[PDB]
């Protein structure tokens, strides 16, 4: 299951 | 960050014997690149390549194979275009390697 | 070879005009790839790239497909920002990584977390082992780490890896052990070749193996000694190798090959044949 970054700051 | 190329068969070469031909590139950036298998400075048509990848270092790597018989005269190679590369890059394949 | 590991390898890559960017996911247990999500394909859905993958029903499929669309956003965004940090041209050709993923330990814990992102194929910004702190590579990434430590990014990661990464790995290495426990073992010999006036080449050749880890040695007289190629696929799942070593002319039997993988129940000790 791979990471969900959308719930973090974008780059 | 060049493409870094090894042409092999699948399998020990024997002459007359079907053998699947291997062109390995990897180590490029970026990921577009053009890869054929010749047979004697002829492209061979409907050769197989397996799906993008890249490695711990970010590297992209491919692999591009087709059904052959090697013969004693033939000449298979692998030729890469890439945007890092001035030129074409020809390696031909040798059994030995 | 060594600790049990999950890893997914992510990339986008902007395109010309008003296209969005090609977004690609790739999945691997154990450095053999299980998953793919491509934003190209006609239908795009992770689908399993590992047959026992297909254990896992329908639920399992949308909502990985659904995280991989959050993902290709996310990624789009990020390419977008990238682009105004380096002053860039728009509408062209620039990539975005990351690579994610955990090794487990021998209480099937978290060993090592991985989180770490490259722009146009270069270290950008990387999670430090102690799952707290950055690394930024450059001036530019600067930017994000000062964003990131603010928002507190490292502590959603450092759960993501300490949890759902370990626990998922569990529930694969279960679902794929039948695939997973059988090991190739490598088929080995030695070839001979001229190479001057006095002296010859000995090429150990190890073929047919899987997994992909191997060490090939040479040893003159029983004491290590040589030219290796990289470790490259077969094409059909298994993988190759050779060493070589110029040796002279009628001292070829002075010199032996060992293979160490772990299909073999011990190691195997060859020499040139003639």
């Amino acid at each position: 299951s791979g990471p969900d970054n959308g719930a973090v700051a974008v780059l | 960050r060049t493409p870094k190329i090894q042409v092999y068969s699948r399998h020990p070469a024997e002459n007359g014997k079907s053998n699947f031909l291997n062109c390995y590139v990897s180590g490029f950036h970026p990921s577009d690149i053009e890869v054929d298998l010749l047979k004697n400075g002829e492209r061979i048509e409907k050769v197989e390549h397996s799906d993008l990848s890249f490695s711990k270092d970010w590297s992209f790597y491919l692999l591009y194979y087709t059904e052959f018989t090697p013969t004693e005269k033939d000449e298979y190679a692998c030729r890469v275009n890439h945007v890092t590369l001035s030129q074409p890059k020809i390696v031909k394949w040798d059994r030995d390697m | 070879m060594g600790p049990h590991s999950m890893r997914y390898f992510e990339t986008a890559v902007s395109r010309p005009g008003l296209e969005e960017p090609r977004y690609i996911s790739v999945g691997y247990v154990d450095n053999k790839e299980f998953v793919r999500f491509d934003s190209d394909a006609e239908n795009p859905r992770y689908e399993p790239r590992a047959p026992w993958m297909e254990q896992e029903g329908p639920e399992y499929w949308e909502r990985e497909t659904q995280k991989a669309k959050g993902q290709e956003q996310w990624f789009r965004v990020s390419l977008r920002n990238l682009l105004g940090y380096y002053n860039q041209s728009a509408g062209g050709s620039h990539t975005l990584q990351q690579m994610s993923g955990c090794d487990l330990g021998s209480d099937w814990r978290l060993l090592r977390g991985y989180l770490q992102f490259a722009y146009e194929g270069r270290d950008y910004i990387a999670l430090n082992e102690d799952l707290k702190t950055w690394t930024a590579a450059d001036m530019a990434a600067q930017i994000t780490r000062r964003k990131w430590e603010q928002s507190g990014a490292a502590e959603h990661y450092k759960a993501y890896l300490e949890g759902e990464c370990v626990e998922w790995l569990h529930r694969y290495l279960k679902n794929g052990n039948a695939t997973l426990l059988r090991t190739d073992s490598p088929k080995a010999h030695v070839t001979h070749h001229p190479r001057s006036k006095g002296e010859v080449t000995l090429r150990c050749w190890a073929l047919g193996f899987y997994p992909a880890d191997i060490t090939l040695t040479w040893q003159l007289n029983g004491e290590e000694l040589m030219e290796l190629v990289e470790t490259r696929p077969a094409g059909d799942g298994t993988f190759q190798k050779w060493a070589s070593v110029v040796v002279p002319l009628g001292k070829e039997q002075n010199y032996t090959c060992r293979v160490y993988h772990e299909g073999l129940p011990e190691p195997l000790t060859l020499r040139w044949e003639p």
